[PDB]
Parts: structure tokens; C-alpha cells; sequence
């Protein structure tokens, strides 16, 4: 499902802003 | 009216931009007790100051640091947009200062959390729910552009929950004041407009599109463009497809198509009608847009109450001393902080 590879990527903790 | 509540806010805004509030207290005024979030440049701690008792949410910024990410506009925009502004989902800048290694935005505590950790931990919002928080976002927008400002961080990270369960929107390190365009790549990938991503100038459309993420994000439970790695996560933003949720509404699938709408004459909250178009959508039919500014909507989720410094909302960090120099750095580019 959607859900479970959301939960098992890399991004499911807080996301850190970005710049250049 | 509308019209005339932000005609009144703008004199209020602009009198502080011009003026701005320089100096109001010192770190010695502030006991010290536990960080709350963490960051490249710095660090927000929980404190209390001890003329009053009251606990703040005290950012510190290590003006080192700053200069060598080339945040140094950045930041003084976050001060100077912050101690002008005044709205009831906005984080409220109480205090300012610097000594000779940092800057410090002493600012409301807000205890309830960040949305993102009852968010993942929940799972996912329901509509209902979903559309209370968004409402507050789409005033909140309302608000910061009609004074120019374009906030460009919208996500559940920066929104945090208070005893009433409404929002108050922080992080400001990448507001801007600005009429026309903006170039600046900076945001949260997810997030990103594709135009942000293509390397166009950009307007306050990027809220509006970020705004469509977020409700997508809430009612979801997972982003609508996610991947391990941020290119990836770019290619599926620019590559104009977006899958929603069975069980999403149909009136939520069409706010959010016209939200995460790559064709800028089409993206809702830019066109001619402006921020109408998604208030007066379908979605949003139930919502006494009043009622909500006035916070007399019963909140779907208030957060547990253990106290006025309590941080169990909060993660816990490693602790690392707040060391202040004998020799000022950078005085000259924070010089109006
Ligand atoms: O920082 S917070 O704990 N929560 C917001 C988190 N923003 C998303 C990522 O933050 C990481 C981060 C934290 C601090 C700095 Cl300086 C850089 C990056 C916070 C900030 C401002 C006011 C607050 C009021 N009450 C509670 C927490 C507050």
C-alpha cells in the first residue's frame, strides 16, 4: 500500500528545510 | 469587513517594519530549561523569564553559523517580519536581542507540540479535522500576503498546536517582503512548487501550492510526493501527475487538484479572484470563516495539559552549553537585529 511504503522510506521523520 | 480588517492590519504592519523593535531584554532575564528543536544555525529552547514566570520559546542563532549558510538577509528578515506582525495563528516574537556569538527571538511557548508529531503518530487527520487546521492557514495567508509577505515553509514541522487546539504558524527564516517576483530555491522538498524546482522567478502562488500539499498531507497521512532521496521527490513534483486516496472526498480531490496545479493562470489562490476561489470552494462550505478567526470553532483534538513548562509533547535532545564570546562576531552584517 501507499501507507506502508510511505512508513518504510527515509522521509518519515521531520523534514529539514533546504536552500541553495 | 474583509477588505477593511486588512486595510487597519497593514497600517499596523507597516508602522513596525519601518520602526522595527530592536534590544527589548537580555539573556540573564531567562532561566534556561530544555531545547525543543534543533537546526543548522541553532537551537529553541524552552526558558523562563523570571520578572513574570512566564515560559518562552527562545531560538538561538549562532551568528557564525548564519553567515556561513548565507542566511544573513534570511534572518534578519525572520526578526524584522516577525516583530511586525499580529494575528492570532501566528507564533508571537515577545522579545529580541544579540550578544557577541548570537541572536535571540524569545517567543511564545507553545506546548501542545508540532502538528507533524500527532499527525505521524495518529496516522492521519480526518476532513473535518483536516479542514479546521487549513482554514486557519488559509486566513493566515490571507493575512501575510496582503502585507507582501510570502511565508515559504508551509508544513506540519512548523505548526504548532495550542491549549485551544488552534495554530500557530512559526519559522519564519524564509519570509520575505516582496512585490513581484522572488528567486530564491528554499523551502522543504516536499513541498515545493514546481516553479521553485525549475528555477523561475516565483510569487506567493508557492503558498497556495504548499497550502494543497499539506491538506493533502493531513487528510492522507503521507505526503502526495515522496520518494528516499529529494530528486526524486522533484521529478514526481514536475512531472504534472498526482494520485489521490480512495478514501478522499470528491470535493477534496477537486480543491486539491486546483491547489497542486502546476499551470500558474490556473492555481487556485493566484487567479483573479484571489483567496475567494478557495474560500468559497466546496470543500469549504461547512467553515464560518469568522468563527474560526474568532477561535469559537471547538477544536476535533486538544492536546494533553501537564503544566506551563512541561515538554512531554516535545522530543528530547542533546543539551550543549549556550557559550557567548569576549569578542563580538559579525557586527556589522547583524547590525540592525
Ligand atoms: O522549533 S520549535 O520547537 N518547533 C518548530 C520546529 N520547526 C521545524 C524544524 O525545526 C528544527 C529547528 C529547530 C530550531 C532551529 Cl533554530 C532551527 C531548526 C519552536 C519554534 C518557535 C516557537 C516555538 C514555540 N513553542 C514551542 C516550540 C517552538
Amino acid at each position: 500500500t501507499t501507507y506502508a511504503d510511505f512508513i518504510a522510506s527515509g522521509r518519515t521523520g521531520r523534514r529539514n528545510a533546504i536552500h541553495d | 469587513s474583509v477588505k477593511e480588517f486588512l486595510a487597519k492590519a497593514k497600517e499596523d504592519f507597516l508602522k513596525k517594519w519601518e520602526n522595527p523593535a530592536q534590544n527589548t531584554a537580555h539573556l540573564d532575564q531567562f532561566e534556561r530549561i530544555k531545547t525543543l528543536g534543533t537546526g543548522s544555525f541553532g537551537r529553541v529552547m524552552l526558558v523562563k523569564h523570571m520578572e513574570t514566570g512566564n515560559h518562552y520559546a527562545m531560538k538561538i542563532l549562532d551568528k557564525q553559523k548564519v553567515v556561513k549558510l548565507k542566511q544573513i538577509e534570511h534572518t534578519l528578515n525572520e526578526k524584522r517580519i516577525l516583530q511586525a506582525v499580529n494575528f492570532p495563528f501566528l507564533v508571537k516574537l515577545e522579545f529580541s536581542f544579540k550578544d557577541n556569538s548570537n541572536l535571540y527571538m524569545v517567543m511564545e511557548y507553545v506546548p501542545g507540540g508540532e502538528m507533524f508529531s500527532h499527525l505521524r503518530r495518529i496516522g492521519r487527520f480526518s476532513e473535518p479535522h483536516a479542514r479546521f487546521y487549513a482554514a486557519q492557514i488559509v486566513l493566515t495567508f490571507e493575512y501575510l500576503h496582503s502585507l507582501d509577505l510570502i511565508y515559504r515553509d508551509l508544513k506540519p514541522e512548523n505548526l504548532l498546536i495550542d491549549q485551544q487546539g488552534y495554530i500557530q504558524v512559526t519559522d519564519f527564516g524564509f519570509a520575505k517582503r516582496v512585490k513581484g517576483r522572488t528567486w530564491t530555491l528554499c523551502g522543504t522538498p516536499e513541498y515545493l512548487a514546481p516553479e521553485i524546482i525549475l528555477s523561475k522567478g516565483y510569487n506567493k502562488a508557492v503558498d497556495w501550492w504548499a497550502l494543497g500539499v499539506l491538506i493533502y498531507e493531513m487528510a492522507a497521512g503521507y505526503p502526495p510526493f515522496f520518494a528516499d532521496q529529494p530528486i526524486q521527490i522533484y521529478e514526481k513534483i514536475v512531472s504534472g501527475k498526482v494520485r489521490f486516496p480512495s478514501h478522499f472526498s470528491s470535493d477534496l480531490k477537486d480543491l486539491l487538484r486546483n491547489l497542486l496545479q502546476v499551470d500558474l493562470t490556473k492555481r487556485f489562490g493566484n487567479l483573479k479572484n484571489g483567496v475567494n476561489d478557495i474560500k468559497n470552494h466546496k470543500w469549504f462550505a461547512t467553515t464560518d470563516w469568522i468563527a474560526i478567526y474568532q477561535r469559537k470553532v471547538e477544536a476535533p483534538f486538544i492536546p494533553k495539559f501537564k503544566g506551563p513548562g512541561d515538554t512531554s509533547n516535545f522530543d528530547d535532545y542533546e543539551e550543549e552549553e549556550i557559550r557567548v564570546s569576549i569578542n563580538e562576531k559579525c557586527g556589522k552584517e547583524f547590525s540592525e537585529f
